[PDB]
Order: C-alpha cells, then sequence, then structure tokens
RNA sequence: GAUGUCGGCUCGUCGCAUCCUGGGGCUGAAGAAGGUCCCAAGGGUUGGGCUGUUCGCCCAUUAAAGCGGCACGCGAGCUG
RNA sequence: GAAACUUGGAUUUCUAACCUGAAAAAUCACUUUCGGGGACCGUGCUUGGCGGGUAGUUUGACUGGGGCGGUCGCC
RNA sequence: AACGAUAAAAGAAGUGAGAAUCUUCUUCGCCGUAAGGACAAGGGUUCCUGGGGAAGGGUCGUCCGCCCAGGGAAAGUCGGGACCUAAGGUGAGGCCGAACGGCGCAGCCGAUGGACAGCAGGUCAAGAUUCCUGCACCGAUCAUGUGGAGUGAUGGAGGGACGCAUUACGCUAUCCAAUGCCAAGCUAUGGCUAUGCUGGUUGGUACGCUCAAGGGCGAUCGGGUCAGAAAAUCUACCGGUCACAUGCCUCAGACGUAUCGGGAGCUUCCUCGGAAGCGAAGUUGGAAACGCGACGGUGCCAAGAAAAGCUUCUAAACGUUGAAACAUGAUUGCCCGUACCGCAAACCGACACAGGUGUCCGAGUGUCAAUGCACUAAGGCGCGCGAGAGAACCCUCGUUAAGGAACUUUGCAAUCUCACCCCGUAACUUCGGAAGAAGGGGUCCCCACGCUUCGCGUGGGGCGCAGUGAAUAGGCCCAGGCGACUGUUUACCAAAAUCACAGCACUCUGCCAACACGAACAGUGGACGUAUAGGGUGUGACGCCUGCCCGGUGCCGGAAGGUCAAGUGGAGCGGUGCAAGCUGCGAAAUGAAGCCCCGGUGAACGGCUAAGGUAGCGAAAUUCCUUGUCGGGUAAGUUCCGACCUGCACGAAAGGCGUAACGAUCUGGGCGCUGUCUCAACGAGGGACUCGGUGAAAUUGAAUUGGCUGUAAAGAUGCGGCCUACCCGUAGCAGGACGAAAAGACCCCGUGGAGCUUUACUAUAGUCUGGCAUUGGGAU
RNA sequence: CCCCCGUGACAGGGGGCGGAGGACCGAACCGGUGCCUGCUGAAACAGUCUCGGAUGAGUUGUGUUUAGGAGUGAAAAGCU
RNA sequence: GAAACGAUGACUGAAUCCGCGCGGACCACCGCGCAAGGCUAAAUACUCCCAGUGACCGAUAGCGCAUAGUACCGUGAGGG
C-alpha cells in the first residue's frame, strides 16, 4: 500500500501499531577523525537505536507473546517487541505475517512455526527463515533485511546448504540458528521516494558524479562537454566485474556462489 | 562584509594557550623558542 | 619597464579621381530627355526593415542620396 | 618382494599454535564451561607479475615571427 | 580635490581671553519592528564628579568616548562553580608504533542542554531579584516538644524523557472606547462655558465556605521463577476482584476582605535648581499572544539526546530505650561575574568608516490581516565644517506639445500595470494545473431600511477632474531553444543551458564484506547496517523508446599447450695444493601468478577495415558553402517560426524524439505604455562656482614647453626653413605631451617554472604470486 | 472521515468537512537578478532602485572535529 | 666490480688449542692476531657567562636595541 496524488510526489508506505519505548541512543556521522571515509552521509534526521535480540538463545525453553509490532528507523524491518513469561521484554525483528499477540517459543526444541527461533538440523527441508546466525552463538548476519528470506538445503553433516537472498548458496552449520519465516516489512523496496531530500530525510547528499568533477578530482574528471574514457572510481578498479574477495577461509564454505 | 576576527576568548585561549602548548612538544618547542627570543611576551598575557 | 583592437554614437576637418547644384566642348544632340569629355570643392549629400557588422540587399524618398584621407580620425569622449 | 630408523610432496582430518564469538565481568585480562574457524588466515623475509593511484623527469635545432611542410652527415 | 549619506534648522539667554559649533530656553525637522529599550558576545574604566585644552576631533571648541585627579561596581535565592551529562577532549590498566607518538574499556573534563530557594518597592552624581524597607523562601548544624520507631547504599527499579505540522476551550500580559470615577484649572480667536479640554484610573502578599475553563488519576490481594548479577515489601509480566456517568486530585485566572506598596498631582525651603512632606480613584464595556492553565486535542513520517537531582527497594552497617518524619526558635550562607558601551563614535572593519554582529521587548491611528505602509507616543536624534551663489557640466528627481520604439546589439532604462470585492476567463493538460490567463465593473460622503460581526446588503441623496482621493502596489500575450521540476554553484566580472535532483541501468560486496583513513597482524568509518543492504559508475521527472559492430582496448570464463622468477638442486667446466681436500662460473628436471592462446561480454572504453545508422530528428546550442530553397510575419526580415533536404562534421542512457508545469534562463513576435528616440525644454534638489576654517593624491630628467612643412631611429614644442605669437591667471574641453597606471597577460626566446594527461621514460604506495619461517600430530 | 447520485469495457461526480504541501503572495531573515552610482570610494566588493528564496535540500548561535599532495566541495580548481 | 672485510632484517646454525678469525675472488705457503663480556683520566670541540686585548665600529656604523624583542604588524608560528 501507498499514499498518490498530484502536488509532485509518489509513494510513502504505511503502518500499524504505535508506543515509541526503551532502547539506546545513536547519533549520526560521516568522516571518522580527518578525510570523510564512508562517502557522502552528512545529512539525516535524528534516529534512536533499538536494541534487538538476535542471539535469541538464554531465552531458550521459554514462551513468548508479540506485544506490538513497531516502526524502527535505521531498520527497513517490521520489529515485534516481545514480552517473555519472564518478564523481560525484548525486540525481536518481525516477519510476514507475524500477527499481534501471536505466541513465540524460544529454544531448539520448539516447532518450526513463524518466529519460532531454532537451529537448522531441526529445521525441515525447504522451509524458509530469516535471521541467519552465521557461526553458533553470536547472532544472525543473513537475511535481516526487508523481505528477505533464505531456504534450507540438504544437510551435510553438522552443516547445511542455504540458498540466501543473493541467490549464492552456503555452507552454514546445523548448529546456528535462525528463526522461521521470511521478514517481511511487506515490500519496501518499491516506495517511491519522491523528490530529493526526502533522500536527504535519511542518507544524505548522493552520487556526485566523477565526470563533472575535474582532472585534480577524479579520474573522470576533465575535458570539453560530457564524455567517457578509462571506466573508473576514486581509485582506477572500475565499475564492472573485477573479483574483490581475497583467498580465504570463507571461501571454502561457498558453493555455487552465482550472482 | 563580516570580517576575519570574531574575538570570542575562550577559542582564543584554547588555541595557543600556554596550556595548549604544553600539550604537544611542537607547542613546547614554540614556547622555548620565544623564551630564548630574549623576553618577548606570551601567549595567555596577550 | 604596454602606441587599447572591430563597429556604432559624438564631433568635425581636408583631397578631388564631382553623387547634386554652377559654367562649358562634342554628341549617332530637332525639342524635351540623355550619352560622354573638360572646368569647378561654395554649399548640400534623407528616414526605416535585416545584420555586431563596415559593406551589402531590400522599403519610401530625393537636386543628389559621391569616393576617400585624418593611428582603417575620434574609448584620459561614450558605448562594449 | 614385505618390515622399518625415514625424508619431502599433494590429498584428508585432527586438535594442544593461532584466530574468533558468547558467558556475571562494555576494550583487555583471565583459571575458565564452553562454541566455530584453523595449519588456513594473518604476519615477517624473499621471488616474479600488475601498478598515472602517486613521484621524479623527458619531450632538439634551422626557420624573412612561431607552427605545419621541409632540412640536418657525406659526394 | 575632499571634510564620510540631501533627517534641517532658527532665534533668544548664558559662560568665556576667544562661540555658527559648549550650556539653558523656545520652536522647527528626523526615526519610531527604530535611528526606542533589555541582554549575550567582545571591549576595558570608556561610567559618575571636579578640573584641563598640547595632541586626538576631518572646521571650531570653553566641548568630548580625548588629558589629569578622585569616586563608583555590594547577592544563600539572578548567570557560572563547589551538581549532571552531549559531541568532542582525556584516559590507570590495555592495544599499536624508527623516535616524537597514534589508539583505547571504565572513569574524569566539557553548556550550546538537564537540575535548582524571592517577590514588591525605594533611592548615591555614578550599583541593584546585590544596598535599604516590607513581608518571603531553600538547605545545613544545634536546641525544645511530638514521635515514641527504623534509617535507607559506589547496587535494582520507576522517573527525569524530549519530533514536526495543525487546532478546541479558559485566561492574563496588554491595548481600546466612554456623559464611570478621580484630579487640575482655563476659557477668549466665530463658537463652546461643559456633555468641553487635559491627566491618572492599580502592583505584591495573606486569608477566604465566592466564580472558574482547563489539566491526569487507577487500587489492593496475588502466581511463577526461567526476568531486572543476588536481593527486595520494589519494577516487568501473568491472573482475580472494585475503575461503563461519576469522582477523588489541581487550581491558570477572576472575585472578595485585609495589608504593604504605588498613583495624577498638591505642599513646602530652594543654596540657580533640586530636596523633603502630602497623597485623589481604581468603574462598566470591548480586543488579545508565540506568555500561562497543561506533559491539552488531532493528524503525519522523515520516527524525534544523555546523565544527575527526584521517587520507590533492599545488600551492608548502626540502632531497635535516645529512629524517621513534622514545626519551634536559634545559628548558618563560601567562590566568581555584576560599572559603562553593547545593530554601535566604546565589538570585527588601520580610521568618531553609509559595512558586519546571536537573542528578547518593541505603543497608538488609519489599513481584509500584519512585525506591511503613511503619520505619530514613549524614548532617541538633526548624522562635528560653514556661509553665499543659482553658469557650463555631472548626479538623483518632477512635468512635458505632436508622435509612440522611428532609439538601439536588445524597449537597456524608464513608464504603463498595481490593493480589495464582484463578474468573467483560452489553446494545452500529467486533470493538480495552466490562472491573478485574457477582459470588464466597483471603491468617497450622508440618510433611510434590513443582516451575522470588525461591518456588510439594499435604496435614495451629495460632493470633486479624480473617491486602495496621500503611502505601501503584478503590465500582459503568442511563439520557440535548454533543462522536467524546489534547490546548488564561480567570497571579489559568469546564476546558466553548470552542479544536484527522484527515477532508471551496469557492476561490486556473504560480513573480521566490498570500499575507504592509517607509522599499525592498533583502532575507526562502512554499520551497532547484512543483498528489498552497502560501495562504484553513468544517465537524469514522466511518455513512447533504445538499433547494428565485439576486430582492437578492458572485464568475466576456460584449460590441451608456448614462454616464465627465486628457489630445492648439481651432471659438467675451470683454479690451487705433493695430497686428502678447499674453491670460482654454473644445467637437464622440479617453478606459481602473468603474457601469448581460446570463448563471451556493450545503459563497457568504443566504432557507422568487426560492421557500416533501426526508430526518430535534421541547414539544427550541431551548417562550411549560406543572407541555402520555398512559405509565414514586415512597407522592407542575414534574426525568428514552418517546411524541404544537399546531414561540410544528428541519433538512441557521454541517451533518441516528445511532453503539461516550472525559469531574475536564451530567441523571435504582438498588445499596452512610454523621453529610448524625432529633439529637446522647463522645474527641483545634491555637487560644480565665490568667501572664511582644515587641507590630500597619483605624477614629476630638468623646462624660458606655439603653427605649418621638411628632416631626423621611419609620428618633432626642443633640428631646418617659413609663419604666428605682449605679461599673468580663472572657469571650462579632452586633440597632443607615442599622456598615468602595472618592468605585456598576446607572441617569441630561456637546454626557466608549475598544474594536468597518457598505450613517453623511470621508480613506487598499493596489490597479486611461488619459496622460507611463525608451524603441530594422524591417516592414504 | 461524514452525507447524496452512480457503476451500460470505464471512471466517478457533487455537498459537508478536514488542514496536506522540497504549494502560492509577502515582512523578518537568508540571497545577489538587472541598471545606474561609486572607481586615489562611505566601503580592499558596497549604495539606491529592482529582483530570488521566504515549513525547507530552510536560517542561525554556541561547543567541537577535518588542513598542505592535505582537508573540504549539490563541482568553480571553488574554499581552506 | 674480479668484492674481500665489517655491519644487520630474514633463514640456517660451528669448531675449540696439532682449535679458531685475518692478510681485498680463491688455494697452498708464509706472516699478523686470540672475537662473540665490562670499565676507563689526558691531548679534542663549543661559548650562555667572565677577563683582557684590537692597523674593529663610533649614532644610516656597531648586536635588532648607546637597551627593546619594547612600540608596532599578525588568529597564530612569526616578524620588528
Ligand atoms: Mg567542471
Ligand atoms: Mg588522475
Ligand atoms: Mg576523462
Ligand atoms: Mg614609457
Ligand atoms: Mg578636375
Ligand atoms: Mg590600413
Ligand atoms: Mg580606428
Ligand atoms: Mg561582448
Ligand atoms: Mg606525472
Ligand atoms: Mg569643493
Ligand atoms: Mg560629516
Ligand atoms: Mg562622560
Ligand atoms: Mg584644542
Ligand atoms: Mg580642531
Ligand atoms: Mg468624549
Ligand atoms: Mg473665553
Ligand atoms: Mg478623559
Ligand atoms: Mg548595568
Ligand atoms: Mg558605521
Ligand atoms: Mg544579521
Ligand atoms: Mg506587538
Ligand atoms: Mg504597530
Ligand atoms: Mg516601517
Ligand atoms: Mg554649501
Ligand atoms: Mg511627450
Ligand atoms: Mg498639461
Ligand atoms: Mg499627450
Ligand atoms: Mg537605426
Ligand atoms: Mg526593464
Ligand atoms: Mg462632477
Ligand atoms: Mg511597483
Ligand atoms: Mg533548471
Ligand atoms: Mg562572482
Ligand atoms: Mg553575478
Ligand atoms: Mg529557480
Ligand atoms: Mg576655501
Ligand atoms: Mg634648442
Ligand atoms: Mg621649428
Ligand atoms: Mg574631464
Ligand atoms: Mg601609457
Ligand atoms: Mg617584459
Ligand atoms: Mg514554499
Ligand atoms: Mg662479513
Ligand atoms: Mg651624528
Ligand atoms: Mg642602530
Amino acid at each position: 500500500r501507498q499514499m498518490t496524488t498530484a502536488d509532485f510526489s509518489g509513494l510513502t508506505k504505511k503502518r500499524p501499531e504505535k508506543a515509541l519505548t526503551e532502547a539506546l541512543p545513536k547519533t549520526g556521522g560521516r568522516n571518522n577523525r580527518g578525510r570523510i571515509t564512508s562517502r557522502f552521509i552528512g545529512g539525516g534526521h535524528k534516529r534512536l537505536y533499538r536494541i534487538i535480540d538476535f542471539k535469541r538463545r538464554d531465552k531458550s525453553g521459554v514462551n513468548a507473546k508479540v506485544a506490538a509490532i513497531e516502526y524502527d528507523p535505521n531498520r527497513s524491518a517490521r520489529i515485534a517487541l516481545l514480552h517473555y513469561a519472564d518478564g523481560e521484554k525484548r525486540y525481536i525483528l518481525a516477519p510476514e505475517g507475524l500477527t499481534v499477540g501471536a505466541t513465540v517459543n524460544a529454544g531448539p526444541e520448539a516447532e518450526p512455526k513463524l518466529g519460532n527461533a531454532l537451529p537448522l538440523r531441526f529445521v525441515p527441508v525447504g522451509a524458509v527463515v530469516h535471521a541467519l546466525e552465521l557461526v553458533p552463538g553470536k547472532g544472525a548476519q543473513l537475511a535481516r533485511s526487508a523481505g528477505t528470506s533464505v531456504q534450507v538445503q540438504g544437510k551435510e553433516s553438522d552443516y547445511v546448504i542455504v540458498r540466501l537472498p543473493s541467490g549464492e548458496l552456503r555452507r552454514v552449520h546445523s548448529e546456528c540458528y535462525a528463526t522461521i519465516g521470511a521478514v517481511g516489512n511487506a515490500e519496501h523496496k518499491n516506495i517511491v521516494l519522491g523528490k530529493a531530500g526526502r533522500s536527504r530525510w535519511l542518507g544524505r547528499k548522493p552520487h556526485q558524479r566523477g565526470s563533472a568533477m575535474n582532472p585534480v578530482d577524479h579520474p573522470h574528471g576533465g575535458g570539453e562537454g560530457r564524455t567517457g574514457a578509462g571506466r573508473v572510481p576514486v581509485t582506477p578498479w572500475g565499475k564492472p566485474t573485477k573479483g574483490l574477495k581475497t583467498r580465504r577461509k570463507r571461501k571454502t564454505s561457498d558453493r555455487f556462489i552465482v550472482t | 562584509m563580516k570580517r576575519t576576527y570574531q574575538p570570542n576568548n575562550r577559542k582564543r585561549a584554547k588555541t595557543h594557550g600556554f596550556r595548549a602548548r604544553m600539550k604537544t612538544k611542537s607547542g613546547r618547542n614554540i614556547l622555548a623558542r620565544r623564551r630564548a627570543k630574549g623576553r618577548h611576551q606570551l601567549t595567555v598575557s596577550d
């Protein structure tokens, strides 16, 4: 769903369940000491951080009930505020179809039902999960985003195959946790973003094409009128395919990375 | 015609200060150098 | 260790290889109207459209709408 | 032709190096209960490769101005 | 030349050696969303008093922000500190590093923010929630009485706690009206005789059964331990019983009563002008915040600090007999700032500078509204040369016959238009717009009737050339080019058609991610993000759309082979020694990533031999010839529109062709108006001129510095010849003095420089790769 | 959101109401479009007139952080 | 370079007295020395300061200063 109109815009999103409740402050910044390292990003409106439970282990064997499903900035992911029988309230990112006031059990013996958050060896094949723990313990580095999913494929010994959103297949051992279902935030992607400055509500001041800069500034800089040569960034690497990975440990846990 | 100098005591003193020259040794060099230039006068008193 | 460049505007001034006017000779000049050559520099030699344009083409006129010089006259005068 | 005191190589795998995460102790430190990775990675020395990302420089003369064209020695 | 804004002065009185300039008086003019007032910065005695007059002051000076001396600055409650924390800074241990040093958990520093006890008045020449007077408030220690018991941690909790827009109700600040009150007196000019005119018309505290909008409020019993390290009576949850109207709770503020203030003025001595005393009434009606009641209500996405004080709970501890708590006096109250300037003569601008400087207050009348606009209160000010003159010229203005853009690069500039109400309004459209299209009417006064109010509606009457009667105040339209759009950019010649922009595409990156800062197996940014994410690159809303060519360059993929380094390794070759031996060059094999080799790749570099332009457009921001050819407009059209096509040298994301809207964009046209023009005139003001005061600058070989013509280094006052020409100034003009300015920026030269580029040379950060260590065991 | 009409390949349309906007006119403020003036200036970049933004990609104070092959840059080789 | 010798960053890793290193590829011979442990006056350099002296200055000289790192310029280093 979206808003639609005339007066010069397109497509805002729409949300239920509103609270404004309980976690740490965050503070915007771009440069890191001297010259800005991660480029642009100097704008933005005043976000706060929400501590979110990726690990979800020590709550093992303990059921919970969804309080509400809340909007969080810095996210693109619906978050469900969980409350446990323990009394402990914990923010857990909300998947598609996860209702308000549903009940989500934690722990390994919990059924592959929505949100139930179990390890892979107990997850029946083909099933869809999100928030995938990479190395047992720690937390989920995989599929934390909107509409992003992972599909379990037949395991090995302690190890399982998974199809990540990129399409790449990964070896990930079954000792790792995961959450059942895919994390929607509906379809975030088709938001229109309207006009500029909206891109500025959040990140800041997007691409400055090197081709308008000067020979001193960028490789693309210089000349008379709009043109090209080369094909390359801040430093001469290029737009198109150059494998940027280094030959490494991880690389033996990847089977058919394609796209 | 907003000019360059905007007197601000705290600024002036927090850059340029005796304390501020203590912070570093390029500073401490300045200090000894000046002491040597003959009793000059110094950074905070001005 | 600088003589500011095109064109316009302003202001003129000079040469005559005379566009007009004046005086003549010849005419394949009856008259009227011309052609051409000589004498002649006093004065006069219009207003617009196009173009940065000088030039040039066009409009409407005129006795005629001359050609050139003056640092392609003139920016310690203007424009730009 | 078997046995071994054996030596290097590729494979495979292992845990005591090492890396790395959680745990009451925000970075560390730890007896640590552990978990994953792992002789890899990293790292130091060397070998060859790439490298306007950066750096130092080079880019002649004659010439009825310079350039272009041409011409530099020899008979 | 100038004396620093064209806001403006005049007279009298005074002081004095001397007055246009200092003082007093009375007028005038100027500001008044300030040119008034209050802070913060910053500046330092610039404040006040008494002197002074060199210099500073653009003149003058008796005067000053100047010089001399003397005084003035007062805090438990305001702001800061003994309180807290943000970004950032620092940082024991800790992590890195040729040195110096770079990082970094806790902790500590750091207001721009959180927390926190006072208000009303009075007055020194100069201070004021600071002193004084009135009543008040906070904490702390002690003392008396109650109580007669628990208190409550470097620890838990709750709380502090946070956005934007818009908006209901009730106030107050505060302003307005009056035949309300109060107070003073007069009045004349023609009138009025008060119903006129002028002024004032309440601030704090306490009490109170009075009026009162609005504001927010649940409570205990209890269950699980897996929750807050443990604890806990506390907090989260879960469950049970009493929260559908109530209603406990709170008063903004009003009202009353009292009290302390204040109040117009009146009195009184006056030592040249103040001081002391006295003290009138406070009414009805209306307007009203951005302040208060509040942490109100509603909607929205872009999702809106932390920590301490604060409240609650225990651990430990002391005591449970003298507790905590209350109030009753008492005692106690540290440090710093506090004058004055503070949109400016006191701060930044070299200056007493037309510049700049964050916040708060900022009255009245008229005006739909308002911080606009005119005038004006309070308050402040006439800008520290002045006086005449009424030439040229210049600047800033007012009016202009007839004409009306003929001016000219161009309507540049300057008119015209101008608010509000009504009627009315196009092609085209993305259905919002275009649009304030265009156009037409209205507008003042009085009276009458009507409504819903500041007022409006209707009718009639009136007055002037004119009724947004003055000030504020859009000219419009038709076509194109470019970019869609709001926006951004060359501080000081370029605001655009540049840049960015949502949207689109290619590609990279699986998380100690790619990428980037960096002595660094440190740390950090990416990101407390995880492929619907992040980096890079190019296009550039939306609409249809995006063709052919990979031979070369790159990038991705490939393995049969061609070469390929060290290196493990040593046949062989040669030296020396009598000799064992010791030694020099050093190869076949083993050798990786590269490169040659193959295949793919274009919203990759790219091209129209690898192919040769698919749409669509075309003399175009691309066009040479060229003012192309026809046509439109014009009396006349190198520009402009339309075709056509012969495209010198358009073309599909360095996008192709369109597109409503947008534009201080560029181009052509038309309407209107008009000093732009025919072609200029008159008028104003401020300079120019004259007199008195103060008094610069660039420049300058020296000068007793003419014309013609000729010569001369080839543009003569300075040489020749001839002509002209008494001495010296003032106002003016701009031809010469190759006039001034800056050792030409163009050009060339220098085996001069620097920025940039790349398939120029050479290295190199980075990065790839074999071997060697760190580096171990077991199987085949 | 609340009323009425309407759904034949068609969407909607009207009234109430609401209070949206890189909306509009316009002071403050931010900005510099065009002319003139100034040009040994009042001023080492202004003045008058005119013009742009004017709830946003907005303006502004304080505190801090980033710099010499370096920073910063809605991109001029601009600023430091 | 025919490059010995010393010196380390990486990697290997010896002998020891009929032993070891050197004598400028290397070998034999002949000589010279005994590393991988330490400490150590004097002659040597300098002039903030003090003394004496001068074919050194004498007020645009001599230190920048006949005293001043002051006045003054700058945010600052700095300059003067
Ligand atoms: Mg550029
Ligand atoms: Mg480059
Ligand atoms: Mg380029
Ligand atoms: Mg000269
Ligand atoms: Mg003749
Ligand atoms: Mg000529
Ligand atoms: Mg000429
Ligand atoms: Mg020009
Ligand atoms: Mg170079
Ligand atoms: Mg004068
Ligand atoms: Mg003056
Ligand atoms: Mg005074
Ligand atoms: Mg004097
Ligand atoms: Mg004087
Ligand atoms: Mg009255
Ligand atoms: Mg009378
Ligand atoms: Mg009255
Ligand atoms: Mg004061
Ligand atoms: Mg001033
Ligand atoms: Mg300002
Ligand atoms: Mg007001
Ligand atoms: Mg007003
Ligand atoms: Mg005004
Ligand atoms: Mg005068
Ligand atoms: Mg006229
Ligand atoms: Mg008349
Ligand atoms: Mg007329
Ligand atoms: Mg003309
Ligand atoms: Mg105009
Ligand atoms: Mg009449
Ligand atoms: Mg106007
Ligand atoms: Mg634009
Ligand atoms: Mg500029
Ligand atoms: Mg400009
Ligand atoms: Mg614009
Ligand atoms: Mg005079
Ligand atoms: Mg002579
Ligand atoms: Mg002569
Ligand atoms: Mg002149
Ligand atoms: Mg000259
Ligand atoms: Mg020169
Ligand atoms: Mg707007
Ligand atoms: Mg050696
Ligand atoms: Mg002397
Ligand atoms: Mg001297």
